[PDB]
């Protein structure tokens, strides 16, 4: 009910060698060897920028970043949905339908200046 | 996953610490190679909860067919650190 | 603590 | 007390109700350990090939092997013409055909007598 | 044991299904009598023949 | 009405953007899990112009 | 790291349920050795957890506190008008 | 139609002519420029063909078939590299060949105009196909395969034949713009009963119909890649574009004549689809998916109407890309494991993480996942079946389930799981090989884009 | 309910067929009966589209809160008024119908009530 | 379509009575919803079941995501059996998970208020199939079982899980992702109910005992 | 998993707990109940009754439309 | 096979687990599992085996009785919800071999050193080989176990695949 003499021989002589091994899957202080890369200028203005943690300094970072991502992911798309709605789109029949907009009693038609007769009076409710 | 990584030291401490709370085994002796059975007189049927005991704590359950087999603090000690990928 | 990661050859 | 534990084809019988486990004789002493002499055997083919650290591609199996040829090249050869080959033949490759025939030959059949009439009603149906 | 699942399975299935048909076919309700509506019970609004002239329907105050 | 159908479809294309800067890897790594929830966020409040439309 | 466990010997099954389960043990002729072991999950800041029906409740004072004043304020205001 | 012919013959003599090296890359970069100007085919009219001369005539269901055809034989010059790179240049050479003359006999079979100039080449892809199976296949049983492939196919061409110059003789003419305006109505006889089977015979052993199918899974196994594709993906659409051209010629006598036929391969579906869930070989698995969607274009034919030859039209380009795909995938396992088991190979995703991208990719098309063109083809059939009878949606339902069944199947057994420890010579994936694949789902999704070029003439 | 009991334990011809309702003339009593006031045209409610659940004798007072909700936003805490005089109209109305279906209940035992002597006298 | 949903709301509330695995719990909680959904089909109230999906997302997602927080802290153990005490130790997931709770129970003027109630004051007061109707009622008190099965086995009480663990769930992400839920299944149902046009004539008028219903087969 | 404030964890102890966690989660919970109460204050016919609902016996014979039984 | 030493002990640990998920709450279980051990202290030394096996047969239909229908699994064991999850990150070692030369410049100590390893393996082989000649029965071996390390400076037959073996966590 427990090791044989020789089945803990092995596993101790089998167990010293595991270690060695993810002992050494470390990796050295040098490696990852990142080869050379091109770094951009606008990034370099940023990472002395924000070497220290300054609140003041994170703010204009963040509302930097949210700015170019609020033109080109929502103000460029726009003009182009647009222009494409506008001037290819909507210039086919029956491509874009809308529901026509409810008329309540006594409105006014912006088109034609129309006035709708209003409801016939209530008796009464009170309650 | 963000949790703190086994060490050798910390898997003995808590091996043993599980035992010094077991009212069957006398903290004076309890050495990392006291023997379970003939060097403590402690039953298999006490064996088997000293185990369940074990892997409550690690929180990972130990097959019978090698539970059975560890006779020896260190052994669970070794047991868990080959077993948890744990090499300093 | 920075171990190798062992992966399949990811350049090709 | 402890109804007794009732076997299927979808639920094999608990290892630790089995009676025969407990009926242990002198053969089945041997027989376990001869099987595992087998088992052992194999394994040993297996982990010198394996382990080998001069190899580099797939260990042919046999056994997987002669499973596959079981499977699809050996088996007319032991096929014999016989009642219950015919039988089973029969009902699985034509019955499920002349079934279909009688149940799509006669929804045309019905559906062509009323468009006839004139009382199938296809008011809107150009495309088909 | 794999024959004591199909009963209840089966049972409980069959038993559902037969109580929908109880339900169906003795329906609960509220004591109200039918939904009145406009001239002609909306003749022209749900799409009918304006040409066709209905059966008058009036609804009267209680 | 010009308003309400280019607010509507922008959202649908919104989402899409960051799966085609992904087929030509036009973007940095390491930061595409930050970029997919912005993208999410903005697509969020562009919807609610046409939903006030439609609650108006 | 080296991170450092708690003394073994505060860990007492006295004043606890698991003492309760004891003395019943006891009558029978048994004892639980694993007393201790369990011990710690009724010492220190897992004693006396709420109830459930205290749970529910979480926050109602100062909902209930906060509402008081709400309202206050809005008679106060509608006095006015 | 010579602006093709030619250029078709001219790889013979530039394969015999160049370097020793060089075959490969001459063969296959001039073989693209071929299928480029195949593009111009592409000026159909909305009420009439072009009819280039006597002889060729090209049409909305001809121009589709052609380009395929002219497009795969890159690929299949890109997938043989490998397994013939320990080969006699000479013999290197001459299979070559034959892939060049079998694309000659099929770009003038989609053409011929008339029906005989049709039966001829139609027949003669045999000899370059037996040639391929039995010459460069890599197991014993291609000697067998080759037997079962050219004999299953005679039996049922020679009365094809028969048929045919009875027609001329009775008709004086078997140029089929001739059959649109000469064409004349079948009695119902006996006779004429031996006239119906003997013409759509000889398609339905092509398809193949259910029952007549047992040499496609012994030719397409056990032919090399370069014969797999071209057999699933341009040879079985031989019997479909057959059958599209003679049943003008067969009315009224199709509508109960095809009783037998609708029924076999309406069930042979579920029979085939089902197949595919037990199969212990890779490639085996692909040849017998093949058999279940020439079914759903057997049954699309034979009731004739516009959906189902609209339909009919998109199943048989949409099957030959996806087919010819997966037969390039499975081969690429094939040519490491050297071994067509599929449960050998496991877990090949943590191994290959691109490769697997493309069994996504080639199963989510083999399914019918929409909007590709496998769906809009498969459901154009659906939709006509229907009105032919409500309760056939029973039976395409369910086949559509077990297609789920067996294309994820695949996909789940050999790109997920545990890995087999004891294979070891997983090498990275070539670029030759990605490059294959793209060349395959790329045309088959952009078509989504623009569907209307492979809806046939009823569009 | 409890109608549903009587409905479904006891007798049939005494409780109200909601399939069948009305069975009685609507003059039985009542000597002479106003028809119901409809305040909204059909002009009124076809231009307002109104849903046709919703265009019943209560689509006046409903077509009045569609308007004041419209012109409130973006504050949609105002036309309050507008909708409770809208839900009580139709309370008055689920009334009408309580006691339509009672004028049925009553009615019913009637000629239980009145046929039982016409049959035991003779 | 109301026999169709009757059932599942039913039996899949009933098989969440005895669930152990966290997730499990709340995957046929869902399915109970689903079914509720179908049933209001079912009786002819396309928007009400509509307005129930509005108002199901908020406070379903965050039940999943408090129980995810859960299951990191104890080292991916999503057995209730194993964990509890928690109540005090994560005060953040724990009011999150309190407040979605209370939604799906159909605590008044929550998230899941304004939806709910409404579907079975539109069950009951309608030409309904008998059985269909009582299995909603039933499937209703199932819901606070379950639901409380949870609480119970996961807040309070005495500690279960391991005695090694780092219950920490103090990281920005975790919290604000929730605290929009948070904020979601409480006023969600309020806004989206003042404000979408009527489509409909609501059954207001009806016996305190029908009005009345899910209070008392909720608390009960 | 990462970023955010860093706690040791504690052996057989109770987690070390923050200010910041234990303020706002109170604050969330106080905010449940006001909204509800104040809701309750303002809307309590939501959830006991909208309008009193009749009883149908007491409603005369009269009104309904009854005649007597003799005529 | 199993000793009857051994099947007890084994049905031993299944009562208390399924105890433990019955229980619940750790008071209780420490209760019940008190009285479990008493039950199986009372026949701790039986004497005729023909009872004794009685005495199992008997325990195992009364725990296939009360066995919980959901009994509690850990997560990482055959059942549990963790059970294989990371196995899609566990890459073999050979599969190193094929990283393009610049791949393997990016980690030159680690790939120096994998050599090191490498040529340990390379030169002890053939000598494992016969150390596993020698000591196997003339037939074949009888039995899965295999014999440690004798001879100062021979590594143990059959080692590289155990001791390479992916970590549990590799990503
Ligand atoms: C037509 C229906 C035939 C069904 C009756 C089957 C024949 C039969 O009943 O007699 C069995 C006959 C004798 O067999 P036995 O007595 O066992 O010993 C001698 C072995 N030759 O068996 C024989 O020996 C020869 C029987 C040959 C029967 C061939 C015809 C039936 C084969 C199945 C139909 C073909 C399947 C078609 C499927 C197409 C679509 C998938
Ligand atoms: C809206 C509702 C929608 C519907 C949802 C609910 C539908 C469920 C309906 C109730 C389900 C009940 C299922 C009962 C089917 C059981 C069929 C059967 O008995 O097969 C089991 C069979 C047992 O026999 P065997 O294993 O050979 O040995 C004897 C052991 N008793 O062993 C076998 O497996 C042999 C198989 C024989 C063929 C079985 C029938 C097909
Ligand atoms: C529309 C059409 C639908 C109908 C299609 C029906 C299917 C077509 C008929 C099956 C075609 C034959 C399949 C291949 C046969 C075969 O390969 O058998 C091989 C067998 C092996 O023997 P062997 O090769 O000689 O020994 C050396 C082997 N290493 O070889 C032999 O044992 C000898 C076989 C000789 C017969 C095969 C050649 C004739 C095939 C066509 C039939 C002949 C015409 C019918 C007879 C006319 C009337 C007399
Ligand atoms: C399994 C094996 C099954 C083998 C079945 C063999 C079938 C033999 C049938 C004989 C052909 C019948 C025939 O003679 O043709 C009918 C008709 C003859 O009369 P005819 O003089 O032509 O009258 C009109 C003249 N102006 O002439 C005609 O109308 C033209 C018919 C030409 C059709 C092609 C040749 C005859 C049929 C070929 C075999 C059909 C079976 C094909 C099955 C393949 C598998
Ligand atoms: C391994 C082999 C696989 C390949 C198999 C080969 C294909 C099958 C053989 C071809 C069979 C063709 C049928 C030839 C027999 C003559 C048919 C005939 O003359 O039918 C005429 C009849 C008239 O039509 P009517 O219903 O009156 O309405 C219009 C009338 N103006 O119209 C009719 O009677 C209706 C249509 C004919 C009846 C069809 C019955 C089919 C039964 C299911 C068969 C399934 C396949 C069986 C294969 C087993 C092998
Ligand atoms: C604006 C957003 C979050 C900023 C914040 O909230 O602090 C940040 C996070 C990741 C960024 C994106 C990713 O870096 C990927 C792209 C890289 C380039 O900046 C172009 C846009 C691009 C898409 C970036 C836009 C913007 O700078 C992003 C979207
Ligand atoms: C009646 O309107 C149908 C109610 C169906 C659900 C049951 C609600 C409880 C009704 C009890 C009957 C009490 C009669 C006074
Ligand atoms: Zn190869």
């Amino acid at each position: 009910s427990g090791y044989t003499p020789e089945e803990k021989l092995r596993l101790q002589q089998l167990r010293e060698l595991r270690r060695r091994w993810l002992k050494d899957q470390e990796l050295s202080p040098r490696e990852p060897v990142l080869p050379p890369q091109r770094v951009s200028p606008v990034e370099r203005f940023w990472n002395k920028f924000l070497q220290d943690g300054a609140l003041w300094k994170n703010v204009i970072y963040k509302t930097y970043r949210h700015s170019i991502f609020a033109f080109t992911h929502v103000l460029i798309p726009v003009w182009i949905i647009h222009y494409y709605l506008k001037y290819h789109v909507t210039t086919k029949p029956y491509t874009i339908v809308e529901k026509k907009p409810r008329i309540f009693p006594g409105d006014t038609i912006l088109e034609t200046g129309e006035v709708i007769p209003p409801m016939k009076e209530f008796p009464d409710q009170h309650h | 996953s963000d949790a703190p990584p086994l060490t050798l030291e910390g898997i003995k401490d808590r091996v043993l610490y599980v035992l010094k709370l077991y009212d069957k085994i006398d903290p004076e002796k309890l050495s990392v190679n006291s023997h379970f059975m003939k060097d403590l007189g402690l039953d298999s049927l006490d064996q088997v909860e000293i185990i369940m005991a074990m892997e409550d704590e690690f929180g990972f359950e130990i097959p019978d067919i090698d539970a059975e087999k560890l006779m020896c603090p260190q052994e669970i000690v070794d047991y868990i650190a080959d077993k948890k990928d744990v090499y300093e | 603590k920075r171990l190798f990661i062992i992966k399949p050859s990811g350049f090709y | 007390s402890f109804p007794k534990y009732e076997a299927s084809r979808l639920s094999s019988l608990p290892t630790t109700l089995d009676p025969a486990e407990y009926d242990i004789s002198s053969e089945t002493r041997k027989a376990q350990a001869e099987r595992l002499a087998i088992r052992s055997r194999l394994k040993r083919e297996y982990q010198l090939q394996y382990y080998d650290p001069s190899r580099r591609g797939v260990i042919e199996d046999p056994a997987l092997v002669r499973w596959t040829y079981a499977r699809s090249a050996n088996i007319y050869p032991n096929f014999r013409p016989n009642t219950k080959t015919s039988l089973l033949g029969a009902l699985f490759g034509i019955g499920p055909l002349v079934f279909w025939y009688y149940v799509f030959k006669t929804d045309r059949d019905r559906k062509e007598k009323l468009i006839q009439e004139g009382k199938l009603d296809r008011t809107f149906n150009i495309s088909y | 044991n794999w024959n004591l699942m199909c009963k209840h399975l089966f049972g409980f299935v069959a038993f559902m299904l037969f109580m929908f048909w109880v339900g169906e076919t003795y329906p609960a309700y509220q004591p109200v009598g039918p939904k009145q509506y406009p001239y002609n019970n909306l003749y022209l609004e749900r799409g009918g023949d304006p040409n066709k002239e209905p059966e008058p329907v009036v609804h009267y105050e209680i | 009405m010009n308003m309400f159908s280019s607010l509507s479809l922008v959202t649908l294309l919104l989402l899409t953007m960051p799966i085609m800067m992904m087929s030509f890897n036009t973007y940095k790594p390491s930061n595409y899990p930050l970029y997919v929830k912005t993208a999410i966020s903005y697509a969020f409040i562009t919807s609610m112009i046409p939903t006030m439309m439609f609650i108006h | 790291s080296k991170m450092e466990l708690p003394d073994y010997k505060q860990w007492k099954i006295e004043g606890t349920p698991l003492e309760t389960v004891q003395e019943k043990l006891a009558a029978r002729g048994l004892r639980d050795p694993w007393g201790r072991n369990e011990a710690w999950r009724y010492m220190g800041g897992f004693a006396n957890n709420v109830s459930f029906v205290g749970a529910l409740l979480k926050g109602f004072k100062w909902g209930f506190a906060a509402f008081v004043v709400a309202i206050g304020a809005e008679y106060y205001l509608e006095s006015q008008k | 139609m010579l602006k093709y012919i030619i250029p078709t013959i001219m790889l013979m003599p530039l394969t015999w002519l160049s370097k020793n090296n060089m075959i490969w890359v001459n063969s296959t970069a001039h073989s693209l420029l071929i299928s480029f100007t195949s593009l111009l085919l592409m000026n159909q009219f909305g009420d009439n063909s072009l009819n280039f001369s006597l002889l060729f005539f090209s049409d909305s269901l001809s121009t589709p078939l052609l380009i395929l055809t002219m497009w795969l034989l890159p690929l299949m010059l890109m997938a043989s590299q490998h397994h013939l790179s320990k080969e006699n240049l000479t013999r290197k050479k001459l299979f070559i060949t034959m892939l060049i003359s079998l694309q000659l006999f099929l770009i003038m079979t989609f053409t011929a105009m008339e029906l005989i100039l049709f039966y001829i080449l139609f027949e003669a892809t045999l000899v370059p196909t037996l040639i391929i199976i039995t010459r460069w296949g890599n197991q014993t049983e291609r000697l067998n395969a080759g037997l079962y492939f050219l004999f299953y196919t005679l039996a049922g061409s020679l009365p094809l034949l028969v048929a045919l110059i009875y027609i001329q003789n009775t008709v004086g003419s078997l140029n089929f713009l001739m059959l649109q305006y000469w064409v004349q109505p079948v009695h119902n006889s006996w006779s004429n009963v031996f006239m119906w089977l003997a013409c759509m015979m000889a398609f339905m052993v092509k398809m193949p119909l259910y029952g007549l199918h047992l040499w496609l899974p012994k030719a397409h196994v056990e032919a090399p890649i370069a014969g797999s594709m071209v057999l699933a993906a341009v040879l079985l659409k031989l019997g479909g574009y057959g059958m599209l051209r003679i049943t003008l010629i067969l009315n009224p006598m199709t509508d109960f004549m095809a009783y037998p036929f609708i029924m076999l391969s309406l069930w042979g579906m579920i029979m085939t689809s089902s197949i595919c869930l037990r199969q212990t070989d890779l490639k085996s698995l692909i040849a017998y998916s093949s058999v279940s969607h020439m079914a759903l274009v057997i049954v699309a034919i034979l009731i004739q109407t516009p959906w189902s030859y609209m339909g009919a039209t998109a199943l048989m380009i949409a099957h030959g890309l996806t087919s010819s795909m997966l037969f390039c995938l499975a081969n690429s396992n094939y040519e490491r494991i050297h071994s067509r088991t599929m449960i050998l190979a496991r877990g090949l995703q943590t191994l290959l993480p691109l490769m697997a991208t493309w069994w996504l990719l080639a199963s989510l098309t083999n399914l019918a996942l929409p909007p590709t063109i496998n769906l809009i083809g498969e459901l154009f059939v659906v939709m006509s079946t229907f009105s032919w009878s409500n309760i056939t949606i029973i039976l395409m339902g369910v086949n559509m389930v077990i297609t789920a069944l067996y294309s994820l199947y695949m996909l789940i057994m050999t790109q997920r799981g545990k890995y087999t420890y004891h294979i070891n010579n997983i090498s990275p994936s070539f670029t030759r090989e990605n490059a294959l694949m793209s060349l395959h789902i790329l045309p088959l999704l952009l078509l989504t884009l623009n569907p209307k070029i492979i809806l046939g003439p009823l569009y | 309910g409890a109608h549903l009991a009587r409905r479904y334990l006891g007798d049939a011809s005494v409780e109200p067929d909601p399939l069948r309702m009305p069975t009685f003339p609507p003059d039985y009593g009542f000597p002479e009966r106003k028809e119901r006031e409809m305040v909204a045209t059909q002009q009124e409610m076809n231009d307002a589209q109104l849903v046709l659940q919703q265009r019943d004798y209560c689509a006046h007072y409903l077509i009045r809160f569609l308007k004041c909700k419209r012109d409130s936003f973006p504050n949609f805490l105002a036309c309050k008024h507008e909708r409770h005089d809208w839900d009580y109209c139709e309370h008055l109305d689920y009334v009408k119908r309580m006691k339509e279906f009672e004028r049925e209940r009553r009615l019913l035992q009637r000629k239980k009530r009145r046929e039982q002597r016409e049959a035991d006298m003779a | 379509t109301l026999c169709l949903g009757a059932i599942t709301t039913l039996f899949t509330a009933m098989c969440a009575l005895t669930q152990n695995d966290i997730k499990k719990i709340i995957a046929f909680s869902t399915s109970s919803q689903l079914g509720l959904m179908m049933v209001t089909i079912g009786i002819n109230q396309p928007y009400l079941a509509f307005l129930h999906i509005c108002t199901h997302a908020f406070f379903k997602a965050m039940l999943f995501m408090c129980s995810g927080s859960i299951i990191h802290s104890l080292n991916d153990e999503q057995d209730i059996r194993k964990m509890g005490g928690l109540f005090k130790a994560m005060p953040f997931t724990t009011t999150a998970l309190i407040v979605g709770s209370l939604a799906l129970t159909g605590m008044p003027f929550l998230t899941g208020f304004y939806s709910k109630d409404l579907i079975i004051e539109a069950a009951n007061t309608s030409y309904t199939n008998a059985w269909a109707l009582l299995m909603t009622l039933i499937a209703t008190s199932f819901t606070a079982i379950y639901s409380t099965r949870i609480i119970f086995f996961a807040l309070l009480g005495q500690p279960r899980f391991p005695t090694l663990v780092n219950i920490n769930e103090n990281n920005p992400l975790l919290i604000n992702s929730i605290k929009r839920l948070l904020i979601g299944s409480l006023f969600a149902g309020y806004i989206i109910s003042n404000n979408i046009p009527p489509t409909t004539i609501p059954q207001m008028t009806m016996p305190y005992y029908l009005k009345t219903t899910a209070l008392i087969v909720t608390i009960l | 998993a990462g970023g955010g404030a860093h706690i040791e964890p504690r052996y057989r102890q109770f987690p070390q707990l923050t200010r910041s966690q234990v303020i706002q989660a109170e604050f969330f919970s106080a905010t449940m109940w006001f909204w509800i109460l104040w809701r309750f204050w303002h809307d309590s016919d939501a959830v006991l009754g909208h309008f009193p609902y009749p009883d149908p016996s007491q409603w005369t014979d009269e009104e309904l439309g009854i005649p007597p039984d003799d005529e | 096979y199993l000793t009857h030493q051994q099947k007890v002990l084994r049905l031993y640990k299944r009562a208390l687990r399924h105890l433990e998920s019955w229980c619940i709450h750790r008071d209780k279980y420490r209760y019940f599992a008190c009285l479990l051990r008493a039950r199986f202290d009372e026949h701790k030394n039986e004497k005729d085996m023909v009872k004794a096996t009685q005495l199992l047969r008997e325990a195992e239909e009364e725990f296939w009785h009360g066995q919980h229908p959901q009994p509690y699994i850990f997560p990482e064991s055959p059942g549990g919800t963790s059970y294989e999850r990371y196995e899609c990150y566990k890459v073999p070692e050979w599969c190193l071999d094929d990283w393009h030369p610049s791949e393997k410049a990016m980690y030159p100590d680690y790939f120096a050193k994998r050599e090191q390893w490498k040529k340990l393996r390379r030169e002890s082989w053939e000598r494992e080989v016969k150390q596993l000649q020698e000591e196997t029965p003339v037939g074949g071996p009888r039995t899965e176990a295999l014999p440690p390390a004798r001879k100062q400076g021979d590594l143990p037959p059959l080692w590289w695949h155990i001791v390479t073996r992916p970590r549990e966590r590799p990503m």
